[PDB]
């Protein structure tokens, strides 16, 4: 994981992704006490977003084709880049997290979110 | 001439110097104040209060029901919530004042439960695990 | 029994179709509580939520107590 | 015997260490802001006084329903205490002393109604039982 | 110390008291950080009752009232258990916990309470 | 760089003489914000004196942050 | 350091100085945190005094006399012992702390006052 090697956008979305998670990780003893509604209106899109992010890591195995029906994604680099992008961002910020569960590219995630 | 006005809340002062007239709407009516007054009491409706400075600049406060007392020398308005803003709307003002204690507030217990409450049961968790093993030679 | 750190890599394959439906609650139940046992003692400072999440843990704790010499079918 | 370990919880026990220390620092200041804000309430109290004593001693013939002692069959306690703990024995010792000031009155065959404001009244109130009228919760340190 | 040798009453009893001190010993390091007004009613109560059985164990033997100078004593089994039974139920809450410390059965408890 | 803990015991002789003028403000910077870190989580009712030498020793500790293959002269 | 070695007063000079410093150590968190004004009377003079005594411990060196122009000092015993047991008892408290710094026995510093 070097911007020589994967590109400056790669590395810069890998760095974005894993401060979210390690910030929501320590937030984890504050939501637990308190709650949700007395945090500050930021590091409430870090919890939405960090949410979303653990739920779009889920992957469908195709050699399993039970009780998942044979779901063969291998979903090429650049499409999780421009997912991750856009997540961080704020474009899917809209979407339920139920949506970015078990499936692939962007495409999927939005087709079931729209399904639904 | 001038006369001494004080206008306080009941949590702190909000105007206070020499002014050399009053003007206030009284349970009968309105009132006009001038320095030598006879002694007075009456209960103040929703309404704001002009004094008359003598270079003729002229405050306003907006008090919401009180008390006020007049004497020959001295002019105490008693405001259960003085302002001293122009407007009927100071709502639109009193929002602010409002809305930045309650911030405040939140952010407090925001900071209880996150430093005190969290650290201080981490450090007691796993203490015995240390202390059974203190002898061992293994 | 310790649920914390007790596995077993053959997992759900060794089960009957019942329990092995069915034991994802106490599976979750005991996760949720275990998570936040170090505030346990502190029950009285805490939102909705996890106290609700407590007295299910503490419920689903006290159900795994069983004498010996009378094993359940 | 995974001395890590041991390294590792006593470097987390400093670091909270040096957590309550500058949660000390801040009390201390709003221990200052709040002592400092008790004063601004005094004229207010100070001109009422003088008004009222003045307005009942030059007006004799009448007693107020505030101001005369009649016989009594309940009381009445409004118990004002804080929302988070963490703050000493203070609650504790007050409603100690509330409870048994409660018991003193029940021999005398007087009952007792309640007006609970903060968090930790309303939690050890209710579950003391007693004779509610009304709760607060929330109050803040400058309440209006 | 089974129930099917020592009688049924007699287990619970053992089970209940081996309970209390398990959970006293887990309260004793809250207790030392933050303080004992942290807790709930219950948790004080518990330390209360845990202090008292830890002081009711103790007692004066025959061969040792020579450092002493205490006589000996020899309590049946059916006096500690109807003590700690009681204990257990909270009859003695209003007893000072120095009232348990080296002496016999439940009676010179109360006899030792009420002389001081 | 942890710079609590770091030490060279041969010092300002072996710096030039801008460096070794220069140095000190940065030295202080690092202590005062050091000592007082743990402020850095509250930002709520920090006086006027301990907010500035946060914003200063935050602001000092961004800026010795540095990429690979680039040396400053 | 014991009364049987270096004889009586010697110790009794050595342990008061220890504990006004050790009082003083405890005072500064207390004037850190609470402001300067909370102490009483006793705690100022405790404060001055143990400046003025960590001042009085400096002194220098004739190894610093190429370095520094100001000529080493070797103030003997019976000249310290009569300066801290002066400066215990209060009869020094008029001096400002800036005449303890750097210089011998008790008479320079008395010099070096006269001369601010």
């Amino acid at each position: 994981l070097d911007p020589l090697v994967v590109g400056q956008e790669h590395y810069e979305i890998a760095r974005a992704v894993q401060n979210v998670l390690q910030r929501y990780k320590e937030l984890k003893d504050i939501i637990a006490i308190l709650g949700m509604d007395e945090l500050a209106e930021e590091d409430k899109l870090v919890v939405y977003r960090a949410r979303k992010i653990q739920r779009f890591f889920s992957q469908p195995f195709h050699v399993a084709e039970v009780f998942t029906g044979a779901p063969g994604k291998l979903v090429p680099l650049k499409e999780t880049i421009r997912g991750f992008k856009g997540l961080l961002a704020g474009e899917y910020d809209h979407i339920p997290e139920q949506a970015f569960y078990m499936v692939g590219g962007i495409d999927e995630v939005i087709a079931k979110a729209e399904k639904l | 001439a001038t006369m001494q006005c004080d206008v306080v809340s009941v949590k702190e002062s909000i105007y206070s110097g020499a002014v050399t007239m009053l003007i206030a709407k009284g349970a009968g009516g309105e009132l006009g104040i001038l320095p030598g007054h006879a002694p007075l009491v009456t209960l103040l409706q929703p309404g704001p209060i002009r004094v008359l400075l003598e270079n003729g600049t002229e405050e306003i406060v907006y008090v919401s029901g009180g008390v006020l007392e007049v004497q020959p020398h001295v002019v105490t308005v008693l405001a259960d919530t003085a302002i001293r803003a122009d407007n009927l709307d100071e709502a639109a003002i009193l929002e602010a004042r409002k809305n930045a204690e309650q911030l405040l507030a939140n952010q407090k217990s925001d900071l209880d439960s996150a430093a005190a409450l969290a650290a201080l049961a981490e450090t007691a968790a796993q203490l015995e695990t240390i202390r059974k093993i203190k002898n061992r030679a293994q | 029994v310790n649920a914390g750190i007790s596995v077993s890599r053959v997992g759900g394959s060794a089960q009957t179709k019942i329990i092995k439906k069915l034991s994802g609650g106490i599976r979750t139940a005991l996760a949720q509580y275990r998570e936040l046992a170090a505030f346990a003692q502190f029950a009285s400072d805490l939102d909705e939520a996890t106290r609700k999440q407590l007295e299910h843990g503490q419920r689903v704790t006290e159900l795994m107590k069983q004498k010996q010499y009378a094993p359940y079918s | 015997a995974n001395l890590k370990e041991i390294r590792a919880k006593v470097a987390s026990i400093k670091s909270t260490q040096k957590i309550t220390r500058a949660m000390q620092m801040v009390a201390a200041s709003k221990m200052r802001r709040a002592q400092e804000r008790m004063a601004q309430g005094r004229p207010y109290a100070d001109n009422m006084r003088r008004v009222i004593a003045h307005l009942v001693q030059a007006n004799p013939e009448y007693k107020h329903r505030y101001m005369v002692d009649r016989p009594v069959k309940r009381v009445g306690y409004i118990i004002v205490s804080s929302d988070r703990g963490l703050a000493g024995g203070l609650n504790i010792n007050l409603f100690k002393k509330v409870v048994q000031h409660v018991k003193a009155q029940q021999e005398q065959s007087i009952e007792v109604q309640f007006a609970l404001i903060g968090q930790k009244a309303v939690s050890f109130f209710k579950n003391y039982g007693g004779k509610v009228l009304g709760a607060t919760t929330q109050i803040g340190d400058a309440p209006s």
